[PDB]
């Protein structure tokens, strides 16, 4: 029953007595459910150390992974280019999932097409699918470029993308001069960040491999910036703003911020902004190429050093204080422009915020997960703040990345209790936060479930989730935030300290019980 | 460093003042020398602040409402006058209490008469009576009403005593008029004195003709402990762990019942001499209750004070004190063994109100830290007399220091850590010097007793050794 | 036009009565005047309105919320001979703070534009005991230009006039306010005129029209009017006409050089004996 | 006892068994407090409607006011001028309190001096105090201007600021040409915003009133912007950014953002930035003067219209979509510059966020309080989002402001259940949120206590606090936020929608009880 004045959605409609009675009767009479005592005992067992040992002995089963497949990152990278349609050779369910994922994260339209390879296409190959799909996409959505990635089925059967696109061009399905960069993106290799790297390398080599004779390094006096897999629009914006204030000429290749942040003014823009084709053509003329997230831009690094002949600098992701300083100083040493006073003042204001908040930040223990470069930057910044990143999980990390992060932890007194896990999923991490409880965990929306689980052990065991990373589905407009540069460090610091303070306020809100510490001034 | 250089530093700092201000401020700065018997020749204090010099001092309202009266849980304290004073003083001081706020406790609430222009022109006595009636109607579980005067009340001659008497008789309530208008005195010290006099005249004598309280020989009352961050509690658990019965706490987590029961106790343990020595002397000379100054800052001072207090009782109390000392010895020893190596040899400068600039020196020295500069906002001659026996040789002493003076002293001395209030914290944080709030404990604490010592050492190490202080200079600058 | 005068002097020396009679004389000469009473006793406009001014700025402001909600027409009322009359309100004696009320009332008059054009005179009748800065509100900058101190041959009256001059000195140096002269109200003392003239010379000013003590003033004021309304042809009415004429044609505006207590005593021995 | 490994601060030190026993014994033996049943009964009574009637019949008692006194606003206004020392004539305790208040809100140094008027100064007047204070302040802190306000004592006794400063100048305590603007700021009139208005009017007439002869309106082709009492640095920044993007010449008088956001680089800067004296001198030459918060800039409006002869536009505070649009169109119609495409795109992105979040925002009921212009802007924006501002409280509001807000509510279908209270304190609002419960309350840090009170009636009655306004003491770096313009509207929308979503996540976190609605995707 409902009252027309106050209408209850599912919560709290299904807390009504009739609905509770119905659910109890359903479970009692037809579900054959385990007894509540058995369920409680099994949950308590799952929160134990022996269960964690069993969990970490897993070899074949993955539970709640913290990664996606390559073509998602390929689609994002392709989206970062002007009037470019992402085109995934393979089955259409993949494209539907990629679009839904990015739609839920960004709350914006995400354009991507499939060539709809069915069983007959699996058996006979996707040549006809490629020809018809390229023709249909170009005629329907009028892109100036079609960037081709693959689903797992086309990678298993060896659908040769190069041959398929070439045959499409020579047979008149698409114009011969129409740019169709391609990249093999096997979903059973690496992760979504690997797909981003592969797609970017494909686009770069499409626009630069053959026409290298007339290229001389530095002739355009710009700096190439490769962002990598990035889902914070403020990160693109902050890199652009810091380079603009610095008087540095730059070329941000794969810039998707405009297409993912279009206005609602009565019309739908399928394409907006993005790296122009001329930018990629002229990229070899740059003074140098700086990789924003080098640890999933290895293939791009090999191509840039071996083909464009750019001495790509060894820079960590510009996250936190020290690494933003290093990034700015390297940009200075490359372009010859000095670091301006506005950037110095922004750095000083970040330092002032750190001094203002160190008492609440110091000693705080964290479990964090995400992509390797983001995770490493977060670890470095947390060490800068005096926090303890006790659990550091990277599902798609590798041994060398683990070595680098271990060396970073060894250089700080606040990395003594820190452990780096690679190839582990969020079930491992839920065990980790049960058996060695941190104060907070930082990660994407999936971590919410871990928080729920911790709250079931009790309020004193609950590990609150701080939502930084990808994807964030249960909050609105957090994709607009920043994590790079001094501005990103300021936003992260504000989020961390205010999460701590809100947690403390909640834990001291009980009148005559804990409100003696419910201080107005913190 | 060296008695001569710090004197030269004092003269150089004073050089910028006009001759009148320089002549005044020269008498408020000194170099400590334990070869001095009376601080009158050394340093003078409790004088008028020089105008326009950006002093740190508060007002008599701050010393009365904000310090003494405010912490009392079950009483409603009304900031009589315009809206500013009570609003700025609302829950700025962390005098911790247990109660149900708005029902039977009111400490963090701001009760005010909110004077408008017509209240100034035509008087506020009728408004005060109506306010008392409204307080009764809406807060029937309050156990007392105090009326803290602000500046206009003192100026226009509002007869708050008459209102208090009439309304208290009519409602069988204790209504205490406090003439703590901010312009009286020179600082919070006269606020302390006025608040103590109000307690003596309106509260302390209510149970004089009452003998229904059972009194044990081990009855002590904590005076001048305002439960900052739970300080008093951390102190109290020690005393009652050595057999004593803590009848009263003044005034942090304090109830009007405890103040009324204070004359029934046998000993008065005064923590803050400056704020509540008036009432301690009054009770000594009226009820014959001895009072002793103690100190629960750091293990050395805590043990020394516990043994001194035990020596005033039977052998059972002394045995209980010894067992308390032996029980808590490993914990503070572990705290020292953990945090002293991180803090040994670090120099600290202090500037707090009237007791803590000298009381916390022992706690710092328990961690191998040397106090090279100290000073008071509003201390008297006797406070500096007590300070001389605690400060080291050739250490800077300042009274009512100005912002300019204290900034220059910090620049020259270059201490590792500064302990002062909220109005100096960000100034010295921007100079790259670790800062600890020594009033609010930087929203941490307690710092009293052994648990307080553990927290104090943790905070000192956390701020002193924070990595942020190594990042003040941009790497692209010399 | 627009001459702003502040009437001060020893308490009860006759500031309100002389001010009202002078204002009546000035208004009978076609001059547009306005009387501002800066005494919580709103008794400085009774002989002009023929009644006690019940509505005052402070009382109206308290009743009607604050002073901003007020209107000039509710406090500014005409009277005999086009004399606009307003009164600063105040508490009953012994309570509140009347100086703040005077400050607020005068600020309200300034903000509401009571000082319009076609107004030759604005007379601030102030109380005798200037106890605070508030009652010095009339002699603030751009508020009153001339100060008239009513005195008499009594030692207390001359001491009060000298003390008021001492208080004036700070405003006179701060702004452009000056001491026009010493109006004398006769108290029938030995060498009254000599004492007033000597004190005025010592202060650096003049004595403007020593006013005789006559009961026609008492009668007229008990009939709720000035002498001009009561007996225009009376001797004191002509004296008030002469006082008004001497006020109009006055140019001695000086910063007083007040004399110490010793010099005051020498003045009393020199001109207060025999 | 303490464990050296894990040291507990007061929370949760005083939850230990020995401390709980000590507190219980102290209460039982010496406190003589009311029985817990009596306390519960009285609390329940205070949450009732009869108690609210008694509360709203209050005439003399104010409990937890939502306002401050004039000299606080005067000090804030004076701080917005270059090398300007705020100087409060009167008692020093006032200055200590103002400085502590602003220090806790901004977490920055706040420079202000007093002339330390004692009892002797109260009785004899503070003219000597003024002379010595002006001389000492100028010699010690070397300001280029000393801006003088008053405490209540100096206003009661009628300390003539003009006469005192003039005498100080003529007697050689300070140079005759040294600028000393002054304003009478009685704390028993208006509130802190009135003090800001009074101080600004005094500073304006100090530099402009006597030199109007050589002034012609529009000759500098700039626009005067008066921000009023503003404690969000992002608001100054957004006004500056929006005007500079528009290509409009502007002069923001009383700009304190630099002095309240100095960097931590080993240096303490007492002064930084601020409106120069030349800007105030040239202000009458502007095309027009726009008042950002007109409802507490009435005296400034009168002075600017009557002395500078500027036809001050009738503009609401530039908060929310419609009023930011009106502000931009008025600035365009004044300066002649068109609204640029970047501002149009920012507006469109605001609209996109509104459409993305309307389902969660729509129907939400709010209690809010603060200063009149901020409160009115919040009400307008909440109406734009489909929210219901049911309890609109403004302690320092007046009848005309209440009528304007009532007319705003009448123009929208979402203002039907809204009531506007003026002269009411936060105790009134506590009663209001107990008797007509909103979903959230928006206000400064004091509202936290109200939240505590609501949580004592039960978790279902708890009204969470959203911290927007002044002062904010229990969170760090919120003073850096923005509330004006499209950017401020975006930040407010993000805060509101994510507060709603975090509340819903908390209410659905109970496993097997309410977690059926613990959705990953919101
Ligand atoms: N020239 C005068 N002749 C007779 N009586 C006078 C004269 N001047 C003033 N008075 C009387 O002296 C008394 C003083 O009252 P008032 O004029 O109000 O003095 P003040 O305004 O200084 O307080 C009045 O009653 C008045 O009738
Ligand atoms: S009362 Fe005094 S200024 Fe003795 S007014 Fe002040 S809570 Fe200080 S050095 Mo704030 S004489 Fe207490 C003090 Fe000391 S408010 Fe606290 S810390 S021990
Ligand atoms: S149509 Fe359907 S969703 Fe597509 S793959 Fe095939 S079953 Fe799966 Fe899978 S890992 Fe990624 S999303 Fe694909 S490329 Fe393969
Ligand atoms: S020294 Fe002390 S704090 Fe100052 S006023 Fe006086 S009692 Fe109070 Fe009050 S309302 Fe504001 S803050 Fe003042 S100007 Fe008056
Ligand atoms: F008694 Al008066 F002016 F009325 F001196
Ligand atoms: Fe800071
Ligand atoms: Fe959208
Ligand atoms: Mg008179």
């Amino acid at each position: 029953s409902q009252q027309v004045d106050k209408i209850k959605a599912s919560y709290p409609l299904f807390l009504d007595q009739d609905y509770k009675d119905m659910l109890a009767k359903k479970r009692d009479g037809f579900e054959e459910k385990y007894p509540q005592d058995k369920i409680d005992e099994v949950f308590q067992w799952t929160t134990t150390k022996e269960y964690q040992e069993l969990n970490f002995q897993r070899e074949a089963l993955t539970v709640n992974p913290a990664k996606a497949c390559q073509p998602l990152g390929a689609v994002l990278c392709a989206l970062g280019f002007e009037k470019t349609m992402p085109y995934v050779h393979g089955s259409q369910g993949c494209v539907a999932y990629f679009r839904s994922y990015f739609n839920r994260h960004f709350r914006e339209p995400v354009s991507c097409v499939s060539d709809s390879m069915t069983e007959d296409a699996a058996v006979f190959g996707g040549q006809q699918n490629m020809k018809d799909g390229l023709q249909n996409c170009k005629a329907t959505y009028k892109p100036d470029m079609i960037a081709v990635s693959t689903t797992c089925m086309a990678e298993v059967i060896g659908d040769d993308l190069n041959a398929f696109i070439n045959n499409s061009k020579k047979e008149g399905f698409i114009p011969d001069e129409f740019p169709v960069p391609f990249a093999h993106t096997p979903s059973f290799v690496g992760s979504h960040v690997t797909g981003w790297d592969n797609m970017f390398e494909g686009i770069a080599r499409y626009f630069t491999l053959k026409s290298m004779d007339d290229k001389v390094v530095g002739s355009n006096k710009k700096i190439n910036i490769v962002p990598g897999f990035e889902t914070y629009l403020g990160n693109f914006r902050v890199i652009k703003r810091m380079l603009s204030e610095m008087g540095v000429g730059y070329s941000l290749l794969s810039d998707p911020e405009e297409v993912l942040d279009t206005p609602a003014d009565g019309q739908f823009r399928m394409y907006a902004g993005g790296t122009t084709q001329e930018e990629m053509k002229d990229a070899p003329n740059a003074l140098n190429t700086v990789l924003l997230q080098p640890w999933h831009l290895e293939k791009t690094k090999k191509f840039v050093e071996g083909t464009w002949k750019h001495e790509v600098p060894k820079l960590n992701i510009p996250m936190g204080l020290d690494w933003t300083d290093e990034f700015l100083m390297k940009v200075s040493e490359i372009s010859g422009q000095p670091i301006p006073a506005s950037l110095t003042k922004e750095r000083g204001r970040l330092v002032d915020m750190m001094t203002d908040s160190h008492t609440w930040l110091h000693g705080k223990r964290f479990a964090l997960w995400g992509d390797p470069d983001f995770v490493m930057g977060l670890v470095k910044f947390l060490l800068e703040l005096g926090c303890e990143p006790v659990h550091i999980l990277c599902h798609n990390g590798n041994k060398r990345w683990k070595k680098a992060v271990d060396a970073i932890l060894a250089a700080s007194p606040y990395g003594k209790n820190a452990t780096v896990y690679i190839g582990k999923d969020l079930w491992h991490l839920r065990s980790l936060v049960f058996t060695d409880k941190p104060d907070f965990m930082i990660g994407n929306s999936y971590g919410k479930f871990i928080q729920r689980d911790t709250l079931h052990k009790g309020k004193e065991f609950e590990v609150p989730l701080i939502r930084i990373g990808f994807p964030i589905f249960d909050r609105h407009h957090l994709h607009r935030s920043t994590t790079l540069g001094y501005e990103g460090a300021m936003q992260i610091l504000t989020t961390l300290v205010n999460s701590i303070l809100e947690r403390l306020d909640e834990e001291t809100r009980g009148m005559q019980a804990t409100d003696y510490n419910h201080d107005l001034v913190r | 460093m060296s008695r001569e250089e710090v004197e030269s530093l004092i003269q150089e700092v004073l050089e910028v003042y006009p001759e009148k201000a320089r002549k005044d401020r020269n008498k408020h700065l000194a170099v400590n020398d334990p070869a001095v018997t009376q601080s009158k020749k050394c340093i003078i204090s409790n004088k008028k602040s020089q105008p326009g010099l950006m002093t740190i001092r508060g007002c008599a309202y701050a010393g009365s409402k904000g310090v003494v009266w405010g912490p009392i849980k079950d009483m409603i304290h009304i900031s009589h006058g315009p809206v500013g004073c009570g609003q700025y003083s609302r829950a700025g001081r962390r005098n911790y209490y247990i109660g149900t706020t708005g029902v039977n406790a009111f400490v963090t609430m701001n009760f005010t008469s909110d004077f408008q222009e017509k209240d100034i022109v035509f008087g506020g006595d009728k408004k005060l009576a109506k306010l008392i009636d409204e307080v009764e109607t809406l807060f029937p579980l309050n156990k007392g009403i105090s009326v803290q005067s602000e500046c206009p009340i003192g100026l226009i001659g509002d007869d708050i005593e008459s209102v208090s008497k009439v309304k208290g008789a009519e409602l069988s309530k204790t209504i205490v008029p406090v003439r703590c208008e901010g312009f009286r005195g020179v600082s919070q010290s006269l606020g302390h004195h006025i608040a103590n006099d109000a307690v003596r005249d309106w509260v302390l004598g209510k149970r004089d003709e009452d003998t229904t309280f059972a009194s044990t020989p081990y009855d002590v009352a904590i005076i001048g402990d305002y439960n900052i961050g739970g300080d008093a509690w951390s102190s109290r658990i020690l005393l009652e762990e050595m057999g004593l019965r803590c009848v009263a706490q003044w005034s942090g987590d304090g109830s009007i019942s405890e103040i009324e029961l204070t004359p029934k106790v046998k000993l008065n343990l005064v923590h803050c001499y400056r704020s509540m020595n008036y009432i301690s002397r009054h009770m000594e000379e009226k009820y014959g209750i001895p009072w002793m100054e103690y100190n629960f800052f750091g293990p050395t001072k805590t043990i020394e004070s516990l043994r001194a207090i035990a020596a005033k009782f039977d052998e059972s109390i002394q045995k209980k004190c010894e067992e308390v000392i032996a029980k808590y010895k490993p914990e503070w020893e572990a705290v020292v063994a953990k945090y002293r190596p991180r803090l040994e040899g670090k120099r600290v400068m202090l500037y707090i109100g009237g007791l803590r600039p000298r009381h916390v020196i022992g706690a710092y020295e328990d961690l191998g830290m040397e106090v090279v500069g100290t000073g008071y906002e509003f201390a008297h001659n006797d406070d500096y007399d007590r300070t001389m026996k605690e400060m080291g040789d050739s250490t800077l002493l300042y009274d009512d220091v100005t912002g300019y003076e204290f900034e220059e002293f910090v620049k020259r001395i270059k201490p590792d850590l500064i302990g002062s209030g909220i109005k100096e914290k960000f100034i010295f944080q921007k100079m790259g010097i670790p800062f600890r709030e020594m009033h609010s404990w930087d929203y941490s604490g307690p710092y009293h007793g052994f648990d307080g010592f553990a927290i104090f050492a943790r905070d000192m190490d956390m701020t002193l050794n924070n990595p942020c202080w190594k990042k003040l200079q941009a790497p692209w600058e010399a | 036009a627009m001459r702003q005068c502040a009437i001060y002097g020893k308490g009860g020396i006759g500031k309100s009565t002389t001010t009202q009679n002078l204002v009546a004389a000035l208004a009978e000469m076609g001059k547009k005047v306005m009387i501002v009473g800066c005494d919580p006793k709103a008794d400085s406009t009774r002989l002009i309105l023929h009644s006690k001014a019940q509505n005052t700025i402070m009382e109206m402001a308290a009743e009607a919320g604050t002073v901003e909600d007020l209107e000039l027409e509710d406090v500014l009322k005409a009277g005999y001979g086009g004399v606009k009359c307003v009164e600063s309100g105040g508490p009953e004696p012994g309570v509140g703070c009347a100086g703040r009320g005077v400050i607020t009332a005068i600020n309200f008059l300034e903000e509401e534009g009571a000082y319009e054009d076609d107004l030759d005179f604005v007379f601030y009748d102030v109380l005798g005991d200037v106890v605070c800065g508030g009652f010095a509100m009339p002699i603030r900058e751009n508020k009153a230009q001339e100060i008239y101190i009513v005195c008499s041959g009594e030692m207390m009256a001359m001491y009060a006039a000298n003390n008021i001059s001492k208080g004036i000195v700070k405003y006179a140096n701060s702004g452009s306010v000056r001491l026009g002269g010493l109006i004398c109200n006769s108290r029938n003392t030995d060498r009254e005129d000599e004492l007033i003239i000597a004190l005025a010379n010592k202060l650096g000013t003049q004595m403007i029209h020593f006013v005789p003590r006559d009961n026609v003033v008492q009668r007229a004021e008990i009939r709720r009017m000035t002498v001009i309304e009561y007996d225009p042809k009376a001797k004191q009415a002509d004296e008030y006409r002469a006082l008004a004429r001497k006020v109009v044609d006055n140019k001695l505006l000086v910063i007083p050089n007040p004399i110490t207590m010793d010099e005051l005593e020498e003045l009393l021995m020199e001109f207060g004996i025999m």
